[PDB]
């Protein structure tokens, strides 16, 4: 009857770039989103599964943490049946998702006086991405009838834009830390519950 | 029909900055890059510098470095630039232009011209 | 950086004769990316060739571009009067480029 390791996310010293969402299986093991959602310490507690109070009550084969960090505006994109840089070019939901989006102001940890440019966003892709889809590709991408020979400069655009993240930004470009929770029922017997 | 509109003549006193802006119209702003260049009088065309929209990346040419800055406001689809410590050297007329082409960004070519801004200085 | 240079700076040739202008590399420059333009007082420069061997939408089959490497040129197979004008040439490059020529003007004899 183990605590799922909520801690090695929310507690994380570390977060991906939001074009590579860093995924933790949970497994095996007794949650607690009671905790999450009555810590008042989140910006948005949203859900498009199971309501969050009933949720705690309803057994999982299989629960996903996805860990990632994107501006405070930037974070309406995260819904299904939504568009825009985020929610086609680097992380798309499906319109039969069930789970949580949980959303933290980190302004005051992932800043630097310097800015933050440690952390990348897809800015190019040739097509929009399947749900649950994750690139982690660096290739050059070719913007016209020209053929890009590899080598960046015109049309040819590394994929890959950092982000402006400043102690002073506007609160809608403060970085916030965001974990996504996706929740599925396999042909097998639940191996998560609270 | 795809359009870029600059601001009219400005003039500027030696030592002074000037600001130039360029809006698209017709066309989705991100698809593509903006870039800048000056013409002065019975002169040679001569290029300032460039952004890439949507990355801010803004690499200028060695001859105008730290001399000119370009930005871009997405939410009105519109370049700016700005030079600075402006000299009688100065006085041109400045175009911005861009590739034209829909979802895909086809064109490598520049397809459309602004009508310029006349810069005076003196 | 990449300089070009043009010739002949002026030209003086009769209403539907052919034309011919040259640009030449500096150094050997890579690939093509000499788009060519047209451009007349008191109005922006217009794209006619791009990948110096391709032509602009709406561009008249009289205009070709060709060459290679260090040399290349721009063709009108006969010149119309509205032909008459100042051209340029762009090497787009791997950036840190875009440096125009020197350009050339075409006169009516
Ligand atoms: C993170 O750790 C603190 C103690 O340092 C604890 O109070 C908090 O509940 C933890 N957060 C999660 C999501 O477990």
């Amino acid at each position: 009857t183990n605590l799922c390791p909520f801690g090695e996310v929310f507690n994380a010293t570390r977060f991906a770039s939001v074009y590579a969402w860093n995924r933790k299986r949970i497994s095996n093991c007794v949650a607690d989103y009671s905790v999450l959602y009555n810590s008042a310490s989140f910006s948005t507690f949203k859900c498009y599964g199971v309501s969050p109070t009933k949720l705690n009550d309803l057994c999982f084969t299989n629960v996903y943490a996805d860990s990632f960090v994107i501006r405070g505006d930037e974070v309406r994109q995260i819904a299904p049946g939504q568009t825009g840089k985020i929610a086609d070019y680097n992380y798309k939901l499906p319109d039969d998702f069930t789970g949580c989006v949980i959303a933290w102001n980190s302004n005051n940890l992932d800043s630097k006086v310097g800015g933050n440019y440690n952390y990348l966003y897809r800015l190019f892709r040739k097509s929009n991405l399947k749900p649950f889809e994750r690139d982690i590709s660096t290739e050059i991408y070719q913007a016209g009838s020209t053929p890009c020979n590899g080598v960046e400069g015109f049309n040819c655009y590394f994929p890959l834009q950092s982000y402006g993240f400043q102690p002073t930004n506007g609160v809608g470009y403060q970085p916030y830390r965001v974990v996504v929770l996706s929740f599925e029922l396999l042909h097998a017997p639940a191996t998560v519950c609270g | 029909q795809m359009q870029l509109v600059q601001s009219g003549p400005e003039v500027k006193k030696p030592g002074t900055s000037v600001k130039v802006s360029c809006k698209a119209s017709g066309f989705t702003f991100m698809s593509s890059a903006v870039q800048w260049v000056r013409q002065a009088r019975g002169q040679r065309l001569e290029w300032i510098g460039w952004i890439v929209i949507g990355s801010g990346n803004t690499n200028y040419a060695q001859k105008f470095q730290e001399r000119v800055t370009i930005t871009r406001d997405m939410s009105t689809s519109t370049a700016y630039m700005e030079l600075s410590s402006l000299r009688s050297e100065d006085t041109a007329v400045y175009y911005c232009a861009a590739p034209y082409c829909s979802s895909i960004s086809c064109n490598d070519g520049f397809d459309i011209w602004g009508q310029g801004t006349m810069v005076t200085v003196s | 950086e990449i300089v070009l240079t043009q010739s002949p700076g002026t030209l003086s040739l009769s209403p539907g004769e052919r034309a011919t202008l040259s640009c030449r590399a500096s150094q050997s420059v890579s690939s093509s990316y000499l788009a060519w333009y047209q451009q007349k007082p008191g109005q922006a420069p217009r794209l006619l060739i791009y990948g110096a061997s391709s032509r602009a939408t709406g561009i008249p089959d009289r205009f070709s571009g060709s060459g290679s490497g260090t040399d290349f040129t721009l063709t009108i197979s006969r010149l119309e009067p509205e032909d008459f004008a100042v051209y340029y040439c762009q090497h787009y490059g791997s950036s840190r480029g875009w440096t125009f020529g020197q350009g050339t003007k075409v006169e009516i004899k």
